[PDB]
């Protein structure tokens, strides 16, 4: 479940990033709530300080 | 004597998720803060921040908006609300609409709106609206100026900006650039001369003047005029500091030189400072291998004999990796009548330096010889140093 | 160990690879797969 | 801070005393005799740096309380806000422990 | 060499800027004292250190502070 | 095994705030200051006197 879910949520993240790029924005870590504590590495990684 | 764990090596970040119970206390505190009259605004903002951190991205949306709606009408809260909704378009737009109706006077909202709107026409429209509402916001004007591709409209915009913001320098410069005539320049000057402008605005005029690029001696005159007309605040080498960046642009360096000369003249008229000169030197040393600095040194040399300056000039030339040589030639030719005397008195290595420069320049070994001969002739008791090079 | 995979994930990946090699499972023509695993005994301990 | 640990106050660490006792000053003006006189004056927030003896005295204006309720509670919050502002103003080198 | 006769003397009683420091190195600090207190009801705050997640800050971090972030 | 003199507490302007063996330390602040400063001076003066 974790690996399949990782696969899913990273794809999702990528999509989000692409969207942001299209609309000229840094990717809002507010949007990634829901798919936050999922993925390996976690999406909590990408926005750690 | 197991010692105590150095206090400041305690564990810090990537903690466990914050406890509901814990959060509730914070919420209660924030409620108290809010309900004990609005701040007006910041209490709501604080709450929002807490929610963001807590974390939560739903409750905040529910509550913050509501809070905004009833009592407060501050730009800051609107901005916060906008931030909360990164959901690209519609909500943000709505928020903006809500804000500008209430606070049209606060630029921030307008800026936010501009940022939001992707299409260029839309952006332009927004800018126009802002202008209509708020006249003074320089940044907005600049943005407006930037947007357009055509000419007449741009010109009009510039004019409007000029009318509205009395002492925006960048805008003025842009306007000047736009019109492209000496008549135009004159008109601009006329427009400006009526306005009170003490500090350092005629620099622009000077710049405009030497757009022609051959004219250049009148620059000095203009510079001289500038300070006498204006009821001025006593400053030394501020102009130079400001000149720097300006000088660094194309077709400006020459202009800067004249200004520098004028400044020097003014200083002389006022009186010798000692510290001012030192400051100038320091400035020159900083941001080296630049032309305005060199010009200053040249001017100084013309005024009075300075071996240190000459060394400095040489150094500058080296850094550049010819101007100095040219200057020397000019000195020799325009006024060898008055220079020969001073040079003779000095009995210096200036001549030697010149010779060296010539040598460096030319492998053909005839021009240099000629120069040497001239020098020999020039010096009335003839200097000893010259002959060896020959 | 790479910096990409936690070992469970690595294992999973390996499994996937083994499945996702071209026609490994078909042995109709007597094809023989052989998945040699082994420690390199004393390796660290016997560097010159 | 106690009678005990008073000497702690004058180590080389920077500190601010914050008195919010005099924020909502209501007055009933009284001389040595004791006559009544009702009013609701301007207030203050005493903030003191006992190293330097700077006294960041925010003068709370009475305009604050016009149309306000839970007044006491509000006062505390106001004081806190003021303190925060002061802290912000202070540079990191001058800020308090 | 023998162990000393276990007697339990409390002779010292000292203190003094000079002597405090030294001893301050060995005393538990105030933040460590705070840590040693754990709030009662709550799931009390832990730092997951990779080598061992085990570690509870404890009531070092203030309630509000805990809810938000570090100190 | 004597008590021929007595040993007092060597205050300074950094101790000052922390000594309580001698009285008046918050009671009479400027008196206390005078005492402590005075003591310091004496110490210094004594040293100088010795040198002389």
């Amino acid at each position: 479940n974790e690996f399949l879910d990782s696969q899913r949520v990273w794809a999702e993240y990528a999509t989000k990033r692409q969207e942001a790029i299209q609309q000229n924005r840094r990717l809002a870590f507010e949007e990634l709530e829901g798919s936050w504590d999922r993925g390996i590495p976690r999406i909590s990684t990408l926005f750690q300080r | 004597l197991s010692y105590l764990k150095d206090l400041e090596n305690d564990r810090v970040n990537s903690l466990s998720d914050a406890t509901l119970e814990d959060l509730q206390k914070m919420r209660t505190i924030l409620k108290s803060y809010r309900k004990a009259d609005p701040t007006n605004p910041q209490g709501w903002i604080a709450s929002a921040r807490l929610e963001e951190k807590a974390r939560k991205f739903s409750v905040a949306k529910k509550i913050i908006e509501n809070g905004c709606q009833e009592c407060p009408r501050s730009s800051d809260i609107w901005l916060e609300n906008i931030r909360l909704h990164e959901s690209d378009v519609h909500y943000c737009k709505t928020l903006v609409a809500t804000a500008i109706n209430f606070n049209p006077t606060s630029p921030l909202l307008w800026f936010k709106a501009i940022d939001l709107e992707s299409t260029t026409v839309n952006k332009y429209r927004v800018v126009r609206k802002a202008l209509q509402e708020i006249p003074r916001d320089e940044g907005l004007w600049k943005l407006a100026v930037s947007f357009e591709a055509d000419k007449a409209q741009v010109i009009k915009m510039l004019e409007k900006a000029t009318q509205f913001i009395p002492q925006s320098m960048d805008l003025l410069t842009a306007y000047t650039n736009l019109q492209s005539y000496h008549n135009a320049k004159m008109t601009l000057n006329s427009f400006r001369k009526i306005l009170p402008q003490e500090p350092e605005i005629w620099i622009i005029s000077t710049l405009l003047e030497e757009r022609n690029n051959p004219k250049l001696v009148s620059l000095l005159k203009e510079g001289l005029l500038e300070l006498s007309k204006n009821g001025y605040k006593a400053t030394l080498s501020a102009w130079l500091k400001r000149a720097e960046a300006l000088n660094d642009a194309p077709n400006s360096n020459l202009t800067c030189q004249a200004i520098v000369y004028a400044i020097l003249e003014w200083l002389r008229e006022s009186g010798e400072y000692e510290s001012e000169l030192n400051n100038v030197d320091q400035i020159l040393e900083k941001m080296p291998h630049s032309k305005v600095q060199i010009a200053v040194l040249k001017k100084l040399i013309q005024w009075d004999p300075c071996d240190t300056v000459l060394w400095s000039r040489l150094k500058m030339a080296t850094e550049s990796y010819e101007e100095l040589l040219a200057f020397f030639q000019e000195l020799l030719f325009q006024t060898s009548d008055d220079i020969r005397a001073n040079m003779r008195e000095k009995s210096p290595g200036l001549l030697m330096m010149y010779v060296s420069e010539y040598w460096k320049a030319q492998k053909g070994d005839t021009r240099q010889t000629l120069v040497l001969i001239d020098q020999i002739i020039d010096f009335a008791p003839h200097n000893l140093d010259l002959r060896f090079f020959k | 160990p790479s910096d990409s995979e936690i070992p469970p994930l690595l294992v999973y990946k390996w499994t996937q690879g083994i499945n996702n090699l071209s026609e490994i499972w078909d042995v109709s023509r007597g094809q023989s797969a052989v998945l040699l695993e082994t420690t390199l005994g004393e390796m660290a301990e016997k560097i010159d | 801070l106690n009678s005990s640990n008073y000497a702690e106050l004058f180590n080389n660490d920077i500190k601010l005393f914050v008195d919010d006792t005099n924020v909502y000053r209501v007055t009933v003006h009284k001389t040595f005799e004791g006559n009544v006189a009702t009013k609701a004056i301007n207030g203050c927030i005493f903030t003191l740096n006992p190293k330097t003896g700077h006294l960041f005295l925010k003068i709370i204006h009475t305009s604050v309380w016009a149309g306000q309720k839970r007044l006491s509670q509000l006062a505390k919050w106001k004081t806190a806000e003021e303190v925060s502002a002061l802290v912000r103003s202070l540079p990191k080198e001058e800020q308090p422990k | 060499k023998a162990l000393p006769i276990p007697e339990d003397q409390p002779k010292k009683k000292r203190a003094g800027r000079k002597f405090r420091k030294y001893k301050e190195k060995f005393r538990l600090s105030h933040v460590r004292q705070l840590q040693n207190r754990m709030e009662f009801g709550k799931q009390e705050q832990t730092v997951l250190d990779s080598y061992g997640e085990e570690v509870g800050l404890g009531m070092s971090n203030t309630s509000l502070q805990q809810a938000v972030g570090a100190t | 095994l004597g008590l021929l003199p007595k040993p007092e507490p060597k205050v300074k302007l950094s101790n000052m705030m922390s000594v309580f063996e001698n009285d008046q330390n918050i009671t009479d602040p400027t008196a206390w200051e005078k005492v402590v400063k005075d003591q310091v001076d004496l110490r210094k003066r004594k040293h100088l006197e010795e040198n002389e």
